[PDB]
RNA sequence: AUCUGGUUGAUCCUGCCAGUAGUCAUAUGCUUGUCUCAAAGAUUAAGCCAUGCAUGUCUAAGUAUAAGCAAAUACAGU
RNA sequence: CAUCCAAGGAAGGCAGCAGGCGCGCAAAUUACCCAAUCCUAAUUCAGGGAGGUAGUGACAAUAAAUAACGAUACAGGUUGUAUUGGAAUGAGUACAAUGUAAAUACCUUAACGAGGAACAAUUGGAGGGCAAGUCUGGUGCCAGCAGCCGCGGUAAUUCCAGCUCCAAUAGCGUAUAUUAAAGUUGUUGCAGUUAAAAAGCUCGUAGUUGAACUUUGGGCCCGGUUGG
């Protein structure tokens, strides 16, 4: 048969189900960043503990051990290429007190919300959804997308849509029409 | 003595032996289906629509047979599929008589329900016919489609109607999750396989009585009748009695086989011992609620004896501790009592009876049958055609034919509000036969002295027993509760169902009364009481009967006070004057006797 | 007759200001179910 | 790299029972709107099988008088 | 074991593909095609249930709708609670083109397609372990609940129903097996006076284990890497 299709998860789940500290500062992630489910929130904190766990082993080779300057590097050189990292603390020690707020911060759901052109991070996520929202030329529906520095100058209303400067949607069109019957007595 | 260690070999052997016998039974059982000398399936076709007609489904079925010469005003159909070599019996209800449906139901293997994807199941008819059918048994059961492109307009349309349709059936028989569309040749293909290939379930209160089916009937003179057919239950005996469901009980004088046995006459015999509507209606709605919210008051007035009233009634402590005699022998009392059949454990009869049964069967399933019975002539006028009505005959056990005392289950039907009075006379069908009763209500419980409260009418929520007398029932048959009513579509109203639980004469049912009166004057330890008497020598008569308040104090009467029946009471605490003080009375209640109806 | 609650997103927005705006306290402890 | 409830009048222990999290581990219940991707009669019976199909093959270049088709008297296209 | 018959005879092997019976807690269509991947032949051409396409499919996995924003009234330090108004959009349907061997579907798109936006989210809980009710009606140690400790005999924080609240959420619960928790299998790393556990005593073969000692120190050149 053809070889097999690879695939992986993504999250997981904290160990203790009802430790009352925890509940409330989920929710108030999930408050000031407009989130549906724990599970976007579980989401990161998987990704942290990779990125935790790739850096943390580094640090027990030598300095100058030629695979921690190669593999140190890159990681570096990735993260701070979305702005996770400041260009300030561009170094491998620095990488292992990075937290949640960090990457939230960076989701186009946000950064739509601080350039304005929206006026609440839930204002925001209906704009993406609904098609309204163009990165350079191309459509983006996604929330969850991480904006790249260079990125940022590029967001703004999609050609194709009302506030980008195409015709009105079906509903202004349906009113213009009964009303003009309507005058078009 | 010594412990065993299984080898490799004995564990391999001892499996492959254990295959063999399971893989021998298998083959006993298709063995009577076998071939073109075994015996027919029985298929009912029963359309839900009025839209359908049944002829309609039985034509695409034939179409995948694969045989023109297969495929006419008639309703009993005899078929040959040699693609299968299967053979078929079909029956086709008439679609107007509700009570027919259902006999014709009773004798399938399988069922089929035709559903129209173009108008809708009626509430009044089309689910009554499915609910009902489950509540007396049903052998096993297909759903069908036959004229779904009616709704087309792409493919993808009929699809979404088709969801929908199989959504409802499996509400009522979860097990299936497919509804087949006849209109497409491999699904048509698919339900022949499927009716010439399986068993069917068995039904239990059914296979452990002989039936038949008639294949003809034919009349001999002082009367005799003739039929022959294929034995199907548990079996025949000439010494047995023979039911048929309109007629009532016959007897048979000869059994041949198509050697002759004859009836022996060493033989049990025929016997069975040893504007008002508004107004009515009206009344039981006002009864049912005062009930409801004031049950078994009673009211004395001045200037009558409470003696002469109520001297029939005894009085008692509690019902689950009194010495209450079963077979006392008061005047109310039945003219029938040692005429009455009385079992004891109705269990060890019920299945002894059955094991002796198959034992002396003579004929048995798979035999073709002559059977002459003894059959009064005057009541040949109501004999129809086999091939357009269906005709069937079913075995008795020894002693089903002789009356006895009798308890039900009852629940009620699907929405029936209605109050029920528990004198009204009801018709019941448990089995085939059915039979016109007058119940009495009483809730289930687990009293060690069999002493249970008589209720006017049945609750409204919770199951209960019904008791009455009436032949005896040795299959705990499924029951189901109706009254007739021909100013309705089906003529009959359903009111609840339920089960025949057994024979039990030492159920005692007391029926209770209850009189109330007025605390108006308290002191430390008496209170005076008004209103339940107006002679003193009525309060002293009633002296020894115990009191209790509607708030569960208990209290007992001390002496009469003055001329117009006050007493003065004590208890066990502070009444008020918001408390009401009573004393209840109760009386033997007997059961009615039952008729036979049609 | 009451109105449905709102689902997915919405909902969380809805709790985020019971507990964090509109609180009782009730002697300091905080009480989510409060017998009236 | 984390634990909590249960032996007593009350206490500190030994010790087990219950709880907790996962499973490219199966089955089953209730519920089910959208896009991408995808296992699937192994477990018990290496038990028994109706019907159809799953293995054939020619080039300018081994053998042509089909009484095949289509139009250089030994032959010559297909 | 088992099929046909003119009773003389003849024929058989699905643990290939689809399909049937049986078994059982337990598993899909008797569909389309050689266009792709490759294979065989005397061969560019024929053939291929090998293989591909679609159907069934909450096995497991990824992304992600179920509403956003004004005005008015009231309250409050720009945030709550309720009368009213225009905007935005795909679920779905569909002309067309694209896709494909031919199709279906995805991506694209004219027309149509929200005010209880009925275009109505569920599954388990509310004594403790363990997030969350001195609420209100019923009932009678019974019906029932309860992994464990326990509750219930009118005055129920635990049963049944109604309000309200909590948790995960297109998913949530139950049973069985197994991993972590388990330093309750212990090489790392347990315990043996009184809590489970040192054999009556001594000899002794295999096995495991076995004291110290032999070229140490001192000069002279070259000398690479890193740091200032």
């Amino acid at each position: 048969p053809r070889a097999p299709r690879t695939y992986s998860k993504t999250y997981s789940t904290p160990k203790r189900p009802y430790e009352s500290s925890r509940l409330d500062a989920e929710l108030k992630l999930a408050g000031e960043f407009g989130l549906k489910n724990k599970k976007e929130i579980y989401r990161i904190s998987f990704q942290l503990s990779k990125i935790r766990r790739a850096a943390r082993d580094l640090l027990t080779r030598d300095e100058k051990d030629p695979k921690r300057l190669f593999e140190g590097n890159a990681l570096i050189r990735r993260l701070v290429r979305v702005g996770v990292l400041s260009e300030d603390k561009k170094k491998l020690d620095y990488v292992l007190a990075l937290k949640v707020e960090d990457f939230l911060e960076r989701r186009l759901q946000t950064q739509v919300y601080k350039l304005g052109l929206a006026k609440s991070v839930h204002h925001a996520r209906v704009l993406i959804t609904q098609r309204h929202i163009a990165v350079g030329k191309q459509i983006v529906n996604i929330p969850s997308f991480m904006v790249r520095l260079d990125s940022e100058k590029h967001i703004d209303f999609a050609p194709t849509s009302p506030f980008g400067g195409a015709r009105p949607g079906r509903v202004a069109r349906r009113n213009a029409a009964r009303k003009a019957e309507a005058s078009g007595e | 003595k010594p412990d065993k260690q299984v080898s490799k070999l004995q564990r391999k052997n001892k499996a492959k032996q254990l295959r063999a016998q399971r893989i021998l039974d298998s083959i006993e059982n298709r063995k009577l289906f076998e071939g073109k000398n075994g015996a027919a399936k029985i298929i009912t076709i029963v359309p839900l629509v009025n839209d359908l007609d049944p002829l309609d489904i039985l034509y695409k079925l034939l179409k995948c047979a694969d045989d023109e010469g297969i495929m006419d005003s008639k309703r009993i159909f005899n078929v040959h599929i040699k693609k299968f070599k299967s053979n078929l019996k079909i029956i086709i209800p008439d679609m107007t008589n509700f009570l027919n449906i259902l006999d014709c139901a009773k004798v399938a293997d399988f069922v089929v329900f035709g559903l129209s994807g173009v108008q809708e199941v009626d509430e009044e008819f089309g689910e009554q016919i499915i609910r009902a059918l489950e509540l007396q048994g049903i052998a096993s059961y297909i759903g069908v489609i036959s004229n779904l492109s009616a709704v087309h307009e792409k493919e993808k349309f009929q699809l979404d109607v088709k969801q929908s349709l199989e959504s409802y059936f499996k509400h009522f028989f979860p097990s299936e999750e497919r509804v087949y569309n006849l209109e497409k040749n491999s699904d048509a293909l698919n339900v022949l396989r499927t009716l010439c290939q399986r068993l069917p379930r068995s039904i239990n209160w059914r296979d452990n009585r002989g039936y038949v089916v008639a294949d003809f009937v034919d009349f001999v003179e002082s009367g005799d009748l003739v039929i022959e057919g294929t034995v199907r239950g548990i079996g025949f005996n000439a010494n047995r009695l023979v039911h048929i469901p309109d007629f009532g009980d016959f007897q048979l004088n000869k059994i041949e086989k198509i050697t002759v046995f004859e009836s022996n006459m060493n033989r049990d015999t025929l016997d069975e011992y040893a504007e008002e509507e508004e107004r009515q209606l009206r009344e039981f709605r006002d009864m049912e609620k005062e009930d409801r919210e004031f049950p078994d008051e009673i009211e004395l007035e001045p200037s009558e004896s409470a003696i002469e009233r109520l001297k029939r009634y005894r009085g008692l402590k509690n019902l689950y501790n009194c010495d209450w005699q079963v077979d006392e022998k008061d005047p109310s009392s039945p003219a029938e009592w040692k005429r009455l059949l009385r079992i004891g454990n109705y269990k060890n009869t019920k299945n002894r009876i059955i094991k002796e049964t198959k034992n002396e069967a003579q004929a048995i399933a798979g035999d073709r049958i002559r059977m002459f019975i003894r059959f009064p002539k005057f009541l040949l006028e109501k004999i129809q055609d086999p091939k357009q009505l269906l005709f069937a005959v079913y075995g008795l056990l020894l002693h089903e034919h002789k009356n006895a005392v009798v308890n039900f289950s009852l629940q009620r039907w699907e929405q029936y509000d209605k109050p029920v009075p528990s004198q009204e006379p009801i018709v019941v069908q448990y089995g085939v036969r059915r039979y016109t009763i007058q119940p009495l209500f009483s809730q289930g419980s687990n009293s060690p002295n069999n002493v249970h409260k008589y209720e006017r009418f049945l609750h409204p929520d919770t199951v209960s027993v019904a008791t009455c007398i009436a032949p005896v029932d040795f299959t705990q048959s499924p029951a189901i509760f109706f009254k007739p009513s021909p100013t309705d579509a089906k003529n009959i109203e359903l009111i609840g169902h339920g089960t025949f639980l057994n024979a039990d004469h030492s159920r005692i049912l007391a029926k209770r009364a209850i009189l109330t009166g007025h605390p108006f004057r308290f002191h430390k330890t008496v209170v005076t009481v008004r209103y339940m008497f107006f002679r003193p020598e009525d309060v002293e008569w009633f002296k020894s009967i115990p009191l209790f308040t509607k708030s569960g104090r208990s209290g007992f009467i001390k002496e009469s006070l003055g001329t117009h029946g006050y007493f003065k009471a004590t208890f066990d605490g502070k009444l008020s004057a918001q408390d009401v003080v009573a004393m209840s009375l109760y009386k033997r209640m007997w059961p009615m006797p039952s008729l036979p109806w049609n | 007759e009451k109105p449905k609650k709102p689902k997915g997103r919405a909902y969380k927005r809805l709790l985020y200001t019971r507990r964090f705006v509109n609180v009782t306290l009730v002697n300091g402890k905080r009480r989510m179910n409060p017998g009236p």
